[PDB]
DNA sequence: TTAGCTCGAATCGAGCTAT
DNA sequence: ATAGCTCGATTCGAGCTAA
């Protein structure tokens, strides 16, 4: 029938058909952009929303592998003896200055990492809350795992514009994010026939891409990077 | 109380298979715990394993399914250091005890 | 702002090795080199139920039947041949130097620190003092844990080794040495000197100390144990295994170095008992009390932190025990 | 606008073989082909509570039961016979050349450029400093890396075997040329450019170095540790593991390979420590820290875009760390 | 760094569509 | 909400001057 496109996840069907029993069969195929992830042979009488429900366990997997994957940091406030965790914070960055430590009673607060060799840095609660401000990690912050680094940096010299597969994993119905192009054109201050021009594929009349400003803008307001 | 029901369903249905399966030679083949997982053995040994049965009165095999449930609990400091592992051990030591108490008495 | 690293890790200076043993005959010690070596042999034993029993199994109905069929064991022995009476023991012990590098380290400015505060120290006060009951525990037989607890005569022989010939050998009496007083001798310091050598890194120190004691004729010796998987019969449990390394019973190069640690005497409690082994947290095996608690900060960590990060010094006499774990080594050093 | 590949995987040079590992006496290292092989053989251990406490196990009570529940476990350790005091170890080791060509490079114009690059820093100078550098790893025994910590006299013998023969041989004293400072040696040179010619790509080269070291009798030889699955019982735990091949302690090939990899002295932070691995990022797993760091622009990466991309050219001792990254090869662009 | 200016090319909004 | 179009107006980049 139709190629399913849900966000950056595409179903294409066989050319060929087949006949397993007696009844009509195609082979859908799931992909992620260039990549194979199954193939499973359905009949021709289930409707699109319903190969889609067959194909969403998978992509349900990829999205929980993902998110556990590309998890951010999390460091952790302790007391001065380093067993009860007052206060913990997701980082897209680690601070600075952080070394290996192990906390004593001089100091009566500290900010260590999670990691097993936890390294840390004596801080007081003004200073934990400048750093947990500056370096905290947005909601959504582990899609930028499976985006390019050229496109997620802040160096305008060095930066690649997205494409619209990249773009498909944080606006669309089926992405990551779960915000439509209505809702992501409002969220830019622009009308919706122009970000379906940067969400446009294959269609080569009238395909434009998204500017520095307006994609770390976007990656600000949907939650997926530069919100600290 | 549910985990001896099944260790003893589970040695309810070797009690079907061949009579002398763990008589066979083997370098491990775990022969503390045989006395209990194979009853039929006595049978065709009317001597040499029979009385091996009744002279030992085999129950240390709960002790090593103690020692085995033992990797079962979380390995929390917090539960060792309170009582919470006190009265853990408290039901370890009661549910072991009928458990053990079955195998004494398997000879009549 | 300076803090401990996460890592500590020290590697372990004087090493010694794998302790064997070879049987013969006193005043033969001298030409001991073909002494035939202690061969581990098989008991198959029994015994009655001799253990505290928890007032349920008391009862006279089943206690008799407890002993009617007491369980089996088979049990590996080390005995000296008949015509032998004098056990003989030979290992080579290294001295490294470097007490306060570590292997491994987290943070810069702690290893400088650290290297700092060890480097004062040997100005301050050499590896002297330490080397000295590094060599009683050389003089005495200690390594013979329970070969020497009744021996009438144990004599230590003490070799150095520079290129493959002996240069300079140290004999000693373990029975005139005690094992609670660490006294003064002119031929310990010619030990302790050396041992100062290897600590301080000047040169190499490559030791080959043997030791005879008098036990009896074909008596049993008393090496270090194994493990026991226990997949055996009830009757043949094999509940005892020897050490041997090459059909020769042997001791483990960590019994020792545990022994050679004895030096330990200044822990809090009362030291009537004797030394211990210089260990974090002040403990034995034997009594399973451990000196040196964290509730009286005597242990090796609040000494060792207070030193380097709040500078504060204490006295010299501690100040010995906590480079003492740096010559041992270890794992110092949690998340 | 030549932009760098997406994928630029490198085959790597100097490919080691595995170290071998066989014992004996000094003196006899002429006819050392028949040596009896360093077995690998079992032991038992218990140790004491020597780890620090969260606070909440420091309790009296509460330590002394773990010292009254202790620690069951079995270790693998190799250690050398009673009447041996010499380790060996041998491997191969092979130089390819042909180090600027990638395995795999997408961009057909960054391919051109990059060789380019490369053939521009060969005709400037040839792989004499790498080769010199390169060869001084393999003068002393630093791939005989914690059993030359504490070796008396450690000597090595480099053979370039051509035709399955020894076409040419070398021998030098492993302690004479430390692991400091790469000095000049006529016979080192010698070596120099044998190893040149294979990394230019002019022949075939092949070698096979023997390393000789004074350990002493029984002592405690090092090779490279093993993962443990973690399966079994927490007293059979096999808390250590090392490697071995038929019966005979052995190291890892990229063990040996790392330590002649130790030739980076040029990265900005002071030289206390000495040499390094050239690798990106300048990782050192020890001190779990890394020089080179990209904030301050010495890393591999940031130096080899400046070099091909934008034609800034490095120093010439920051040219011979990318040529040594390069010989070192890796999985290189953005994967 | 301020303060602009062409010139072709890409983008922007607001109309419609299709599915 | 997806998907895409046209059309005239606005923006955009890389040259340039001008100071």
């Amino acid at each position: 029938m139709n190629a399913i496109h849900i966000g950056p996840f595409s179903i294409t069907p066989a050319a060929r058909g087949l006949h397993y029993g007696g009844l009509p069969h195609h082979q859908w195929t799931l992909y992620y952009g260039p990549r194979e992830m199954a193939i499973k042979t359905l009949p021709d009488s289930y409707t699109s929303s319903e190969v889609r429900d067959e194909f969403s366990d998978i992509i349900a997997e990829f999205v929980i592998d993902a998110r556990h994957r590309y998890a951010p940091d999390v460091l952790e406030l302790v007391n001065s003896d380093g067993d009860a965790v007052l206060a913990r914070v997701a980082v897209s960055r680690l601070p600075e200055a952080l070394s290996g430590c192990i906390p004593d009673d001089r100091f009566p607060y500290w900010l260590l990492t999670a990691s097993r060799p936890r390294l840390g840095l004596p801080v007081t609660l003004n200073e934990y809350t400048a750093l947990a401000v500056e370096l905290s990690a947005p909601p959504l912050a582990w899609i930028t795992g499976l985006l390019p680094g050229e496109v997620l940096t802040h160096d305008a010299e060095e930066w690649r514009p997205p494409t619209s597969w990249e773009l498909r994993h944080v606006v669309g119905e089926g992405s990551f994010t779960g915000v439509s192009g209505a809702a992501a054109a409002a969220l830019l201050g622009m009308s919706a026939t122009n970000f379906r021009k940067y969400t446009a594929g294959d269609s080569a009349a009238n395909r434009q891409k998204i500017s520095f400003a307006a994609w770390h803008y976007l990656l600000d307001r949907l939650g997926v990077k530069r919100a600290s | 109380a549910q985990i001896c029901d099944e260790a003893l369903q589970y040695a309810a249905r070797l009690r079907e298979l061949e009579p002398g399966w763990s008589a066979t030679p083997g370098c491990q083949l775990h022969d503390a715990e045989q006395l209990w997982l194979d009853p039929l053995r006595a049978q065709t040994d009317e001597t040499f394993l029979q009385r091996r049965l009744r002279g030992d009165w085999p129950a240390e095999v709960g002790n090593r399914f103690a020692n085995w449930l033992n990797r079962a609990v979380s390995s929390d400091s917090q539960i060792l250091g309170s009582p919470e592992a006190a009265q853990w051990s408290q039901e370890l030591s009661k549910e072991l005890t009928m458990f053990k108490e079955i195998l004494e008495d398997e000879r009549d | 702002i300076l803090s401990t690293a996460s890592v500590l890790a020290f590697e372990r200076k004087l090493d010694p090795s794998d302790a064997l043993m070879s049987a013969g005959a006193w005043a033969q010690r001298d030409a001991s080199q073909e002494w035939p070596a202690v061969t581990v042999r098989e008991k198959s034993v029994r015994g009655t139920i001799s253990n505290r029993l928890k007032t349920k199994d008391r009862d006279p109905a089943k206690l008799d039947a407890s002993i009617q069929s007491p369980n089996l064991q088979t049990v590996d022995v080390a005995n000296l041949p008949s015509d032998a009476d004098t056990l003989k023991v030979r290992f080579t012990l290294r001295v490294l130097g470097g007490a306060g590098t570590p292997s491994a380290c987290n943070d810069a400015a702690y290893r400088d620190k650290l290297l700092q505060t060890v480097a004062t120290y040997v100005n301050d006060q050499g590896f002297a003092e330490l080397a000295r009951r590094y060599a009683h525990n050389l003089a005495n037989a200690r390594f013979l844990w329970r070969n020497r607890v009744g021996a009438e005569a144990v004599e230590v022989r003490i070799n150095h080794i520079r290129q493959g010939e002996v240069a300079r050998a140290w004999r000693f009496d373990a029975l005139a040495i005690g094992l609670r007083d660490f006294k003064a001798d002119a031929e310990l310091d010619a030990l302790a000197e050396l041992i100062a050598s290897g600590l301080s890194g000047s040169g190499h120190v490559l030791l080959e100390v043997v030791a005879f004691a008098r036990i009896g004729d074909g008596q049993e010796v008393f090496p270090s144990q194994e493990l026991i998987l226990d997949k055996g019969d009830k009757k043949g449990q094999k509940s005892k295994t020897l050490y041997s390394v090459r059909d020769a019973a042997a001791i483990h190069s960590q019994k020792i170095g545990n022994a050679l640690r004895t030096i330990d005497t200044w822990y809090p409690d009362e030291d009537g008992l004797g030394p211990i082994a210089v260990e974090p947290y002040g403990s034995v095996t034997s009594q399973g009390k451990a000196y040196r608690q964290p509730k009286q900060k005597l242990d090796f960590y609040t000494l060792l932190d207070n030193w380097v990060l709040r500078d504060e010094a204490p006295a010299v006499e501690q100040q010995h025990y906590v480079i003492a774990n740096l010559i041992r080594g270890g794992v110092f050093g949690e998340a």
